[PDB]
Order: C-alpha cells, then structure tokens, then sequence
RNA sequence: AUAAAGACCAGGC
DNA sequence: GGCAGTACTAGTAGAAAGTACTTGACTT
DNA sequence: AAGTCAAGTACTTACGCCTGGTCATTACTAGTACTGCC
C-alpha cells in the first residue's frame, strides 16, 4: 500500500505516514543514471538541451527562490565543517523540504550539489556555465519519481529477486536468506550470533588489544581441569 | 500414438444393445459405424465423430456416444468382449484401439544422448541450408555457443567417432 | 479488470438499510405486475405490521413468497458490481454466525 | 427497461410539497406542451392535452 | 464485463456484526427439522436440508422465489436448537469472563473505580485522542467511602466531557472519531491488560466474598470446581454480615452481568463511538438457531456438502425434542438428557470447527464443513480472493524468432481464432469492422460473436455466409428504441496487430516479469514467438519453458499495457540501475568480427 | 429488552401539486456538449405520465433544470463526473414536477367511459383511469341490460347516470399497466 | 424532506471545504505518466462511444492513438481530479499541464 | 481386497506393519521405452514420507 | 490465521474504510496505489 | 444434446 | 406341504522449527 | 494472599504454475424373500 503522493511523502494506505521523501530525493533508479555523468553530458550538451527543452521550461516555474537558499546553505556548510550534528544547528533545511520539487528550479540534493561544484573546480571549459548548470538542475527537477508510483511493490520485489541468486550456504558469520529472513520475519530478539564493532583507540597497539579480548573472555570452570580422580 | 478406449454399455434387463433399431433415425453418420454397431477399420475420426451407436429399448432411439480428444485418431482394431457364463450373454464391453500419425513438428525437445535438451525454432528449407563441399547439406545445426555452457564435449568427440565409423 | 472484470464481476443486489445480499431476493408478481425485488429480512409479515387514524399502503410495497406469506417493508436496495465469490464470503461466514453489511453510496 | 441507464439511482423529494392552484397548472401545461416538440414522448404529450383540455374546457 | 451496463453504486466502507435470534427468526423462509437428505424417486422432501424453498435444485423451481436455477441467487435456511450455547470461536473470550464475574453480586472481582477508569480510559480511546488519556489517569486528588468515590466518577465524567468537547470543538476528532495505527496499538494493549485482569486475584472487592472458578475441560463442556475448607468456612461468615452443573444457566449468570457491567463493555467491544446506541448482552455470541447456506452451495456432486453433519445435528435434535416430550407425561432419562447435551454440542461444534469433535478410528481426514473449508490450505481465499482463474488467456510453448522489432510478438492461427476482444461499431470501424463480420471466426482476420444491443450475444460458429453478410449489411444501424438508442452492437474481435498482449512466466519475480507487448501473427505454427533480448529480462530459456500469455479486456486497460507497462519503458529495471536487455551470444559473437579491422 | 429492540428496528430504517426532486442519473458521450438534453431524453422524457414511487403519483412535466455542479465556484461552464469504468458521467440535479396524486378518502369527478354489469370504467380528465366493483354498487341502484346491443345502469331516483360522475378514492392501483383508481360507494 | 436536506449541505460543505481554491494549489505541474495513461485510456473509451470529436481524424482506427493526437493538440474537455490523503482535492486541467 | 491393493497402492492394514509411510507402493508401469521398462525393474526408493521432510542430508 | 484475526475482528466490532490493496481486491473499485489514487472529471461547456 | 469435487503415483519448468 | 440352506438387499460402523498464551510453583 | 517469573503446550506454520494417469463409488453384517429336499 505505501507509494509517493502529491505531497511528495511515501505513506500508507489509511494514510499513515512512512517516510517524508522518497530517500530524500524521490529520484528514480531508472533516471539516475547520467546525474553523475558530469564529463558525458557536458559532451552532448546540445542534444540533451535539444530533449529537455530548457526554453519552453520557465512559465510555469520559479528559479531564483531556490536558488538564494542553496546559496545560504551552502555558505555556512563550507563556513563550519568541522563538526557532526551532535553540535551543528538546524536553522538551514536542506533546500528540498520547505521548497516544492517538481516546481523550483534550483532545489536540489545535498551531495549532488557537492559533486556538482567541485567538478566545476576541477576544470576550466564552446559552453558556457551558467547555462550548463540550469540544463544539470534541470535534468535534477526532471528526474524525480513520478508522484503515484507504486513504491512498496518495486521494494519488496527488488529485495527479493536477488535472493533467489544467491540461495546458497556460504560464500564467519551466517549469510544468505537465513539470515536476511531472520531480520525481517523472526521478530529480531537475541540472535544466534551477537555481533559488535568496536573502533580502537589510536594510541594503544596490539598488546594493548589482547590484554582487552583476554579480559572480557569468558572462562567457564571447566576450562581450567585437566584430570578430575573422585574416588 | 495408440490411444486406447474402453467403452462398457448400459450404464436387471439389457435395454441397450449395440447397432440400430426398426423406426425412423437420421442418416449421415453410416460412414464409420456398421449396421452391426462397431466402427470400420481405419476410417479418420476427429473430434466429434461417431464411435459406437447403441440402440436401447426403454426410448427405442439409436443415441451414438460421441469421442471428444485432443487430436484426430485413425481406428486400428476393435476388440469384443463377453464375460463367459454357463447361461447366453450378449456382449457389453467393447475395447477400441486407436493410433494418432505425430508429425514431428517444431517445438519437440529433440536431444541427443549427452544431455542437451532443446527444441526446435523453424523448418529451413534444404536450398537456404548451408551445403558442403560433397552437396550435402546437415538437416541439423545445433548452437555451437552452448558448449562454453554446457560443457557437453562429448558431442565433439563422438561426432568425430560417429564421422569416422560411417566412412 | 482482469481479476474481477473476467470472471467473478456479477451486479448482484445489495439492500441499503440492512446491507446484505443474500437476504434480497424477487417475489412471485402476479401476471399484470412483473420486476419485483426486495430485501426480505427489514421486511415484517403484513398481518403483524397494523396500527393516528388506520394506515394504509398503495399496495405497491406489498410483496408476497412462492409459499403464500404475505409481507411488507424493506424495499430500499440497489444492483451493485461485485465479485460472486464475495457472496460465497457472506453465505459462507453467516454460517459461523458473523454478519457482514456493506453500506453502498450515496449514503 | 428498469435499468440504471434509464431509471435514477437515488430520488430524493427535496422540499415539502407545496400546493399550486389551477392556474400555475395551466400556465405550466401550456409552457412545457410548446417546449416540448421543439419517440415515446409523443403518446405522452398527447396525454398531457387531454388533462389541459379538461381543466380549461370540455372535451 | 460489459461496458453498456453501468453499476450505480459503489462501496466506501464496510463493518461486522453477529447474528442473534429475531434476526434469523425473520431472516429464513421455512424451518427445517428432519435429517432427511432426499426421499425415493428423485424428487426434494419438504422440511430436508434440500429444501425447495431454499432454491432450485435438480431442474426443479424453487418454492421461495419461483424461478429456474440460473435466475435463483439462493435463499438462506436456518435449523431449531433445543437449547441454546456458544461458539467455537468465542469460547476462548466467554473462558475469560466466566472465570471473572462474581456470581452473588454479578459485578467483576475489582471494585468500581478502577473498572469505570478502564471504561472512561476506552472512552477517550475510541477518539483519535491519546494526549489526555494518560492525563486521565493521575486523577486521583482528595476503608474508602462511597462518597468521594461517586465525586470522583463525577469529576472524571466531566472530565472526559471536557476533553471530548474541545476535541471535536477546534479540529482535532471528528465527530465520527478518528481511526489509525497508533490509537490500535494501545487500544490492543489495554484490551489485552484488561484480559490481564482478575485473573491473578482472589475475593471480589465490590461485595466480601469468594467465588467458584471455572475450569476448561479442553473442548466442550467448561466445568465447575468444587470448594475447599478455608472458603466454605467463607460461605458461613458472608451469612454473619469438577463438576458438569447445566449450559442455559451459564446465559443466566452473563446475562445479569453484562447488565449490571453494560457501560463497560459498551466500550470494550466497540472500536469506535455508537451512534446507534445499542446494548450488548450474552444473547449475540450464545447461538440458538444455526443458519444453513443456500442449496447453490449445497450440490450433491454422495454427501459431498454438510449434509452429513446437519443430519446428525437434526437427528440428535429430533432425540432430544422427543425426551422433553417423553417427560412431558411423567434415573437413565437424566444420563441420556445430560450426555444428549454434552453430544449435540459437540455435534454444532463439530460443524463449525474440527479440533473439538469426538471423533472415531482414523477417518482419512474429516470433511471440512465450514471454517476448514474455508481453510484448504491455510486460508482457501488464495484459490478465489487473490489468485483468479482469469478468462480470454493462451499458453503454449515459446520458440525464438528473430525480425522482431524487441516489442512485438508471433501469435499462431489457433491463438487468432480462439481468443477475442469486443469493439462498439462506430464511424471509424465501417470500413474494416464489415469485413471481420464478412470473415468469420475460422478465416483470419474475423469476427467470432456478435454482441446486440438487448445483451443478447449472438455468435457465428455454424452460420453460414450468406448470413454473414446479412448481419453485415444490418451491423451500423440505429436501435429500435429510444431506450437503446444510446448504444450499438459491441462485434467481437479475435486480434490484429494494433492490440496489446502482456506476457507472463511463473514463478513471476521482479516488476519487469510481466510486460505488455505488441502481437503480429503468423501463419507457420502452433507455439508462440520470442526476442532473444526479451527472454533476458524474463529469467526464461528455450528447453520446453512453457509461459503464459494475458490479454486485455479493455481500452483502457489496452492503453495502461501500451504506455505504462511496455517493454520499451521496462529497458531499465527499478533494483541498481542495470538494463536488463540486449542480445545475449549470437549478435555479440558476430560484433567482435563485424567492428573489427580484419574486416574490409 | 422489547422496547431496546424496538429501537434498534426504528434505527434499522434510518390534486396537482409540485415538488422539488434531487435526482442522480447518468449521461452519454454523444451528449457531451449537450448534457441537459441528453439527460431529457434518457430519464425525463421516459418519466412524464408514468407512476413514480417516491413522489407517489403520475408525473405531469418538469421544471427548473438545474444540473448540480460537482466544483463549488459564475460560468455556463460545468462539469460531470465520469465513472471509472463507463463513458457515462453520474452527476447530481434538481427539478420540479407537478405531480398528480390522489390519495385516499378524496372526491374527484369522472368521465363515464364503460358501463358493464359489474364495473364502472372512466377516465377522470380525460387521461386516467378508474374502476367501481360490484362490491362497491349501492343496493338500490339496479344495472339493466341491452339486448339490441353493453348495458346502463338506474340510481335510486329510478333514471339513467349522466356522464359527469363524481366519487371518492377507494385505492391507487400502481403495480398494473396504467394507474387505476378504485372508488367508494358509501362514506 | 427534512432529514437529508441536512445531509445535503452537510455534502455540499464538507465538499467545499474538502476543495481547495485556484490559487493556493501547490502540487506538481507536470502532466504524471499515471495520468497520460488515464487521459489516453478513459479518452479512447470514451471516444469509442460515438463521442463529439475535436480534431481532424483520416483514415484512422485505433481509438488509443486517437486519444494520443487528442492529446497531442490538447482538445479535451477532462479534468483530473487529484486526491490528497486528507481529503482535499485540486483541479488540475489537461491543457494547463505540460508533456514530454 | 488385494485387487484393491495393487490397485489404489495403499495398504488397509489391521497389524500396522513394519514400514512408516501408508501410500505409495504401486507404479504404473507406461511401458513407453525399454529404458523406461528396466528402470522400474532396477527401482530404489528411499519413501514417500521424506518428500515432505525439508532436510538435505 | 484468518479465523483468530474474525475472532478479534467481529469482538471489537471492526469498521474498515478497505483501504489496503488486499482489502480493494475483496471488493474494491479500482485500487488506492498507481492510477488508483486520483479520478477523472469532465467539463462540459452548458449548465 | 453434457461433464463436478477431493485422495495417491509418475512427469515438465 | 413344512423345514432349512443359500444368495440378494438395505442399513450401519513415526518427523522439520518458532512464538506467544495459559498456568503451577515461589517468594515477599 | 497476591504479584512475578519460569515451564508446559497448542497449534499455528512452509516455492510459483502446469500436464498426465488411476479410482472408487464403503465393507461388515444381519434381516428376509426365494429355492429345493424330505
Ligand atoms: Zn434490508
Ligand atoms: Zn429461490
Ligand atoms: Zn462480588
């Protein structure tokens, strides 16, 4: 039942709500193939400005209000960048949530932008730019899912076909559909392998590490008798 | 193919007898049954075509049991039985053998003794064949981009016995 | 339209007040009057519904069964697409004694 | 023939039936008789004469 | 399904119910009480379980309705019992109530306070309100008098009438209540703590005294265990101040109690608010008249039906509607009374269920009668709810066929004279549509069935051509009245390659497994044609694979399959991004040698 | 438990005169562009003169064809909702008829049209009928018969009927060919 | 007459209430390929009932492309009606919407 | 009755004999190719009751 | 387990709007997901 | 002019 | 002609796991 | 005496689709009508 509305919101049938964008792009698997294809569109950028008709695209549209919030964000994301959000304020949205998608040119994605500018600084070439970045945006605003498709279908057969591949023992740890079973289906409780990573620490070294495995590693009785005589 | 039938009349009296009555019935239909009520041998009988007639006492009418198969069959012999008793008793269980003329046609899954089952996609005509230099020309070209597959070499190897034994 | 629309689509009769299908049925009209249908369960026999002076019908609601009895009432009803097998469903489960009414629009 | 392309799905009389006189009943034959033949419907119009006959005169 | 036939209505919602006795005792046509399925020389007995007034059956009208079997939906039957008990399904749930009732009081074992709390508590909850019903509990400000007791019911009912006022007063509930996930979630929680109750407890608090329990002798017959001294001791100072009892008077004792408790479970079996106002008693679960489906579902191909079971209820029936007369003009009467109880009881639930029958030596398996039937295999309803038997379909076996532009398809003769498609004549159909009605349903391109405007359908299996051409010349004709006139003949049309075809292969994985495809026929063979880069994306080869093939009934539907699920658009499959198309070995291995330089 | 019941089944449920009717009927595609003619000569025009069971009288016309607009807006321009599954567009609208319905107890004038020996056929205005069964003929009204060719009938004063006949409403006949109204003798 | 008179406005308001003005629709412009699906199956269904036709037609019989040249010139009297979970609704005209 | 045996294949057995499985003893022998004539005169089965046991050893 | 899910389905007396597409296949009218969420109106020029 | 179900074995993908 | 054996007919009688729900012992 | 924690256990559960074949119309048993010998 859950699937894209018009409010651009993957939800359920009754109408209960899933998740507020579609993995925060609501972009296809089928389109987004060429949107890191920097070097190959910026080749044919005429026959992709010839398809997508950029001059026929501006009536019904607005640019510079999405454009003026991408500039802000941007600005203070490179004005920061030295500390996660456990201490990073939230006063800038990303550009896509408070700005209609399929609406606002310019309202783009966050690593999108980020691969986007820094092939721009990596290079210096008859298009011009500010032109090849409204045909890219564009190609971004005419990518997104289309509001209605089917979602939770494409999801639970996409997840499902693979596995019919892979149906196998081993190829450590259990893996294969008795596991990936177990997750979604067994009402994960305490499992038959309880797994945790732990990162180091950067000054201890290898005999700071075995004194810790060989202090948390548990020794029953048993371990320790080598011959019991009860007469 | 054989497609043999067992046919047992009258579903205590006998009201239903093999053949034809005295009263007025529809013709027609003399061209594969007997006025003794068993089918000629050999005749072409598709679907929907008399097999056996049966006359019965209690409507005094000849019905004809009809045969509804998959392919038309050829009669080859027909077989009577009577279950054998101190007392007459007349026969109420016929045993019809039939045979079915399979043209071997596209879509059978020819194969050889290698294990490379397939079937057939359409019929070249013996001049769009390829010939060799003899004139003759291989009424069978299997794909030679199975064997990396498959890994059937021994339709190599005895197609080289099988070559050299008939020279 | 395919697993409907092929083989299970039948516009049955749903009645409006009560909300079942099986119960409605077509009284046996007499050789004037002809398409009669009704629901018979919010219907009441006529010799038990009597009464501000006395009431009277335009003998149009009046219906009667193949056995004689004469009734009155539960009239409202509609034809309405739905799949046989979901009639299967109301016969089926009115046998364990669970009710399932459906309330067609308008209302 | 009793099928809902021919016969509504739901009626309802919307307002209580307010009682008009012999004269709105003759004003309202003699305008929907002219705005009527502007094939069924014509053995009703002939039966919509005879009930604006009577009321306006003697047949 | 027609297209001339418009359904006027629809259905937005649907709700339960359970059947009690005025309503099946208006509900049926006739009372049936012999076990008689059928008396000699083939014709229905009056009062059997093949009653004629529940339908026709064998050729014969039916008593009720008075026509034939084709225009004859069924009628429901109903049977007699002598007393009254209750389901299989709900015993679980009447376990718990009687093992909570007090039965001197007819209250519960809690005191009032904190039942009326879980009752007011269930009242928020049937509201999309959940803010103010964890609010509602820490309401407890001012051995305990009434006094207090009774203000404290009074400022929790206004409370509760507050919330419930501003609620609905400023957008928040609906006047019809909210419904979703969440409000279940806890409405579900609560109801089960609420079976989470006096169970663990002992003497009641409401009036000072113990009282029996129950004990379930697992299938049939819920016992009563027997008291012990430091409770009998109990029974002789109430005063100061194990054992099969009867069926009827456990209704005796829920009835008086789902009396004196009734605003309480007015809430706890309602998922939402009564606008009916209606009382729930222990007379809608307790079933005192069976309820028989139609003789439509009851054909005999043997007692291939319930018959066998509802005979033996009515046979136990009649046995026992002859003890009460034989006591009538007044021990072994009162031990065959008790074990006639204890047998028709486990007779109706051996109809309904089959996990509390009696039974005998090994029996093959046991007819399903009503739940296990509507159980084949764990849930019958994937054989006629989910998976259909879908009509105007071909399969065959699927053989290569190069020249094909990737979106059509090769369709045989046979396929192109059996299957068909209705087309309404129009202005633009005049000149091609004649000669398909000209043709005929064996000659390709034809017409197989004509359908009129009456709804009459019309075919031409063994019609000859000078009536082909009759109906021609009278094809693209007005209708004969005005009643009619908005439509005209919907001529059948067995397929050209302008229609659509969606193909199908099991087992069906991904999205792209069913894709709706083009159609061009020829005239060679029997089996169907495939793309070498189609057989790809469906997971299929050519060793005898044998594949399904759909077709549509619809324009609509014809114009989904053309523009939504075409191959075309399936060029790319919604998993990683990967196409899953192009040729596989044959036009790869000539491209190394085509595009190479030793190629001149 | 009785009176409890009683409202469970009350809630189970839940001489020209017009009347406003809110209708919901379909339309054609060939009436697109014309809808209101097209609903005319598909519910309106099949109506007029035939017994309806929710007004419960004999339709006598139409007025005021105000199709029911499915967007609440001031333009000619409206629309119609399309089913799903049919070309047909179900839309809501208001009319008035004036309707026809004589009701029971009520006097209204007849025109003799057949007299028989035991019934009375008459068309009251010319366009309805009615009957008077012999049950209802008073005991000193004699009927006597014509043998040169039909029959009269003779009051109590001892003299032929005139042809304005005027009686009382016994019942309404509806579920027959055309509507016919029984009459009384005796009030 | 006096029962669903009530009813009556209670569908007329909660109707308008539900619809949403002209100017305050804020979905997306762009003709969906769910709808150009709908716009091309329910025209082609309904111009296969002898439907008043709004373009030239020559020689042609496929009532599919007929709705696609519809379509094509946009000369449709449909409107989508497009849902939202709450119940609100907008209007959205055919002509006013764009395709690829 | 032991027509009915080689018949239907199962055994109605008042004992309850030695071997698990109820069903599945009989074949019918198509006598389609000589293959398939010494493949049912050479037969192993290991029984019907583990077809509807899920392990793989 | 669709006979427990009656049990506590008829218990709490259940009203459901069918609205899951398991729901709209019992009945149903088109679907709720794909082109089942929208519909489709029509202008007409006169009143 | 008619033809329905469940029970077991073998076989195709 | 009466007794009794024989045959025909209608009625009746040992093997996979995974989880929550119920219930008896335990300790405050 | 009541609330909590631990054990028994009831049953509830498990690929997609299709083509063939047989098979059996229940078997044991006791009341009763009919035939042949004395
Ligand atoms: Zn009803
Ligand atoms: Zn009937
Ligand atoms: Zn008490």
């Amino acid at each position: 039942g859950v699937h894209v509305s018009y409010d651009n919101s993957i939800r359920d049938a009754d109408g209960t709500l899933v998740q507020f964008m579609y993995g925060g792009d609501a972009i296809d698997i089928t389109k987004e193939s060429h949107m890191t294809q920097f070097e190959f569109c910026l080749d044919n950028y005429y026959a992709l400005l010839k398809k997508y008709n950029p001059s026929a695209l501006i009536e019904h549209l607005d640019v510079e209000s999405a454009l003026k919030y991408s500039k802000k964000t941007l600005k203070y994301r490179k004005k920061h960048s030295k500390e996660p959000h456990y201490k990073q304020s939230v006063k800038y949205d990303p550009v896509l949530a408070k700005y209609n998608p399929a609406k606002y040119l310019g309202s783009v994605s966050e690593n999108f932008q980020d691969k986007l500018e820094s092939f721009l600084d990596k290079n210096s070439k008859g298009v011009n730019e500010k032109k090849f970045r409204a045909l890219m945006q564009l190609k971004y605003m005419r990518s997104l899912i289309n509001p209605g498709e089917a979602v939770g279908i494409i999801a639970s057969q996409s997840v499902g076909e693979p596995s019919t591949q892979m149906t196998l023992n081993t190829f450590n740890v259990t893996l294969g559909i008795p596991r990936l079973r177990e997750i979604v289906m067994t009402a994960s409780a305490a499992i038959k392998t309880p797994q945790m990573t732990l990162p180091i620490w950067n000054d201890v070294s290898d005999e700071q590490a075995d004194t810790f495995c060989k202090s948390i590693s548990k020794v029953l009785l048993s371990e320790v008798i080598d011959k019991v005589i009860v007469t | 193919m054989y497609k043999t039938e067992k046919v047992d009349l009258a579903l205590d009296p006998i009201t239903q007898h093999f053949g034809f009555g005295n009263d007025e019935w529809p013709k027609e239909w003399l061209e594969k049954l007997d006025e003794d009520g068993l089918p000629y041998i050999g005749t072409y009988v598709e679907e929907g075509d008399p097999i056996c007639a049966y006359f019965d006492d209690t409507l005094n009418k000849t019905k004809i049991k009809t045969y509804h198969s998959s392919e038309p069959a050829y009669i080859e012999e027909v077989n009577l039985i009577g279950d054998e008793s101190n007392k007459f008793q007349e026969l109420q269980t016929v045993s019809i053998k039939y045979r079915i003329r399979r043209t071997p046609q596209i879509g059978d899954k020819f194969s050889s003794r290698h294990g490379q089952k397939g079937v057939c996609s359409r019929k070249w005509p013996t001049i769009d064949m390829p010939f060799s230099e003899t004139g003759i020309q291989p009424d069978i070209i299997i794909n030679p981009h199975a064997f990396p597959s498959r890994m059937t070499i021994g339709m190599f190897v005895e197609s080289l016995a099988g070559k050299a034994g008939a020279l | 339209d395919r697993l409907l629309n092929s083989s299970d689509y039948t516009q049955a009769s749903v009645c409006r007040e009560c909300g079942s299908i099986l119960t409605t049925q077509q009284s046996v009209p007499r050789i004037g009057s002809i398409s009669t249908v009704c629901c018979r369960r919010c219907s009441m026999r006529f010799e038990d519904a009597k009464k501000g002076e006395k009431i009277f019908i335009d003998d149009s609601q009046i219906w009667e069964d193949g056995q004689g009895n004469k009734f009155v009432g539960g009239n409202e009803t509609t034809t309405v697409a739905i799949p046989f097998v979901l009639k299967y469903l109301d016969s089926e489960l009115s046998a364990m004694g669970i009710r399932l009414r459906y309330n067609v629009e308008p209302k | 023939t009793a099928t809902t392309l021919n016969t509504p799905v739901v009626i309802h009389a919307t307002q209580l039936p307010q009682h008009v006189s012999t004269d709105e009943v003759l004003q309202f034959l003699e305008s929907f008789i002219d705005e009527k033949e502007n094939t069924n419907l014509s053995s009703s119009i002939s039966q919509l004469k005879r009930i604006q006959r009577d009321f306006k005169g003697l047949p | 399904m027609d297209i001339s036939k418009p359904v006027g209505s629809e259905i937005t919602s649907v709700d339960f119910g359970i059947l009690t006795a005025k309503e099946i005792r208006n509900l049926s046509a006739k009372q049936i009480t012999n076990p008689t399925v059928l008396d000699n020389l083939g014709h229905p007995v009056s009062g059997g379980l093949y009653d004629l007034a529940l339908g026709a059956f064998l050729r014969n009208l039916c008593s009720t309705c008075g026509l034939d079997e084709k225009f004859c939906p069924g009628h429901q039957g109903h049977i007699e019992l002598p007393v009254p008990c209750y389901n299989p399904l709900f015993f679980n749930q009447l376990y718990i109530y009687l093992r909570a009732s007090c039965l001197f009081c007819h209250h519960f074992r809690l005191k009032s306070v904190e039942v009326h709390r879980y009752a007011c508590k269930l009242r928020l909850l049937q509201y999309g309100l959940i803010d103010e019903s964890y609010k509602l509990d820490e309401i407890t400000l001012g051995d305990i008098s009434s006094t207090l007791l009774n203000e404290l019911k009074s400022k929790r009912s206004e409370y509760v009438d507050m919330a419930i006022a501003k609620a609905l007063s400023d957008g928040r509930t609906t006047e019809r209540g909210s419904f979703t996930a969440t409000v279940n979630d806890e409405r579900k929680k609560l109801v089960h703590e609420f079976h989470k109750k006096l169970l663990s407890r002992g003497k009641c608090d409401n009036c000072g005294m113990f009282s029996p329990k129950f004990r379930k002798d697992g299938f049939t017959k819920i016992f009563e265990t027997a008291l012990n001294e430091k409770q009998i001791t109990n029974n002789r100072v109430k005063g100061f101040i194990s054992t099969y009892i009867l069926s009827t008077e456990v209704k005796n004792i829920l009835d008086t109690v789902f009396r004196k408790e009734q605003c309480v479970l007015q809430y706890v079996f309602h998922s939402r608010p009564n606008l009916s106002r209606k009382l729930v008693k222990a007379d809608s679960f307790f079933m005192d008249v069976l309820v028989v489906p139609p003789t439509r579902f009851r054909l005999p191909s043997h007692e291939n039906s319930q018959n066998q079971l509802l005979s033996k209820v009515l046979t136990t029936s009649l046995l026992i509607r002859d003890l009460n007369d034989d006591l009538s003009k007044l021990r072994v009467i009162f031990s065959r009374l008790m074990n006639a109880f204890v047998t028709i009881q486990n007779d109706v639930n051996a109809f309904i269920d089959s996990t509390k029958a009696q039974g005998r030596t090994s029996g093959k398996v046991p007819i399903p009668g009503v739940k296990q039937a509507l159980e084949k295999k764990e849930g019958l309803f994937r054989k006629h709810m989910m998976g259909k038997r879908v009509n105007y379909a071909a399969r065959s076996v699927i053989s290569p066929d190069p020249n094909i532009e990737t979106n059509e398809i090769g369709v045989p003769p046979v396929f192109a004279v059996k299957l068909t498609y209705p087309e309404p004549v129009t202005a633009y159909n005049i000149a091609e549509l004649r000669q398909a009605v000209i043709n005929g349903p064996d000659k390709w391109p034809g017409a197989t069935q004509i359908q009129n405007e009456d709804g009459s359908l019309v075919s031409l299996i063994g019609m000859s051509v000078e009536q082909r051409k009759a109906l021609a010349n009278q094809l693209l004709t007005p209708s004969s009245n005005v009643s009619t006139h908005t439509l005209n003949k919907k001529v059948y049309r067995h397929i050209k390659n302008r229609d659509v075809v969606l193909m199908n292969r099991q087992p069906t994985l991904h999205k792209a497994s069913m894709m709706g495809h083009k159609v061009r026929v020829l005239p060679n063979e029997k089996t169907l044609r495939l793309h070498y880069a189609n057989t790809g994306a469906y997971n299929a080869d050519f060793d005898g694979d044998e594949m399904n093939m759909h077709f549509p009934q619809n324009e609509n539907a014809r114009a989904e399959a053309l523009n939504l699920a075409n191959t075309d658009s399936q060029y790319l499959t919604p998993t990683s991004g990967s196409p899953v198309r192009g040729l596989i070995q044959d036009h790869i291995s000539a491209g190394v040698w085509l595009t190479s330089k030793d190629s001149f | 438990n009785e009176n409890r019941e009683t409202a469970r089944f009350i809630k189970k449920h839940k001489c020209i005169v017009r009347v406003p009717i809110a209708l919901y009927v379909s339309l054609a595609p060939m009436y697109l562009e014309n809808p209101l003619q097209g609903v005319m000569k598909q519910h309106l025009n099949p109506l007029v003169m035939k017994y309806n069971n929710k007004v419960g009288g004999v339709v006598l016309g139409y007025e005021g064809l105000k199709i029911l607009d499915a967007d609440p807006l001031d333009t000619s321009e409206k629309l119609i909702k399309i089913t799903p599954d049919t070309p047909f567009g179900f839309t809501w609208c208001h009319v008035n008829l004036y309707v026809w319905q004589p009701q029971v107890g009520d006097v209204l004038e007849g025109y003799i049209f057949i007299q028989s020996a035991s019934h009375i056929g008459l068309l009251i205005h010319d366009a309805f009928n009615a009957s008077i069964k012999k049950n209802n003929i008073p005991v000193d009204w004699t009927f006597v018969h014509n043998d040169v060719e039909l029959g009269h009938w003779v009051d109590s004063n001892g003299e032929p009927i005139d042809g304005k006949l005027r009686f009382t409403v016994r019942n309404v006949h509806t579920t027959g060919r055309v509507v016919s109204v029984d009459g009384t003798l005796i009030s | 007459p006096e029962d669903f008179q009530q009813h009556e406005q209670i569908r007329r308001k909660t109707l308008k209430e539900k619809a949403i003005p002209k100017d305050q629709r804020a979905t997306t412009p762009y003709m969906t390929k769910y709808e150009r699906a709908r716009i091309l199956g329910t025209r082609a269904l309904q111009i296969s009932m002898n439907a008043p036709v709004f373009v030239d037609l020559e020689g042609e019989t496929d009532p599919l492309r007929i709705a696609m040249k519809e379509l094509a010139e946009k000369k449709i009297p449909l409107v989508i009606r497009r849902y939202l979970p709450d119940g609100s609704f907008e209007d959205w005209s055919v002509e006013e919407l764009i395709v690829d | 009755k032991m027509q009915y045996f080689l018949s239907t294949g199962n055994l109605v057995s008042q004992s309850g004999l030695d071997l698990q499985q109820v069903s599945g003893y009989t074949v019918v022998a198509e006598k389609i190719n000589f293959y398939r004539f010494i493949s049912h005169f050479r037969m192993v089965h290991r029984g019907s009751f583990f077809a509807q046991l899920k392990t793989t050893t | 387990t669709t006979c427990q899910f009656l049990t506590k389905a008829v218990l709490d007396n259940e009203r459901e709007q069918l609205d899951s597409p398991s729901a709209r296949i019992v009945v149903g009218k088109l679907n709720n997901v794909g082109t089942g969420s929208f519909d489709v109106l029509a202008k007409v020029p006169n009143a």
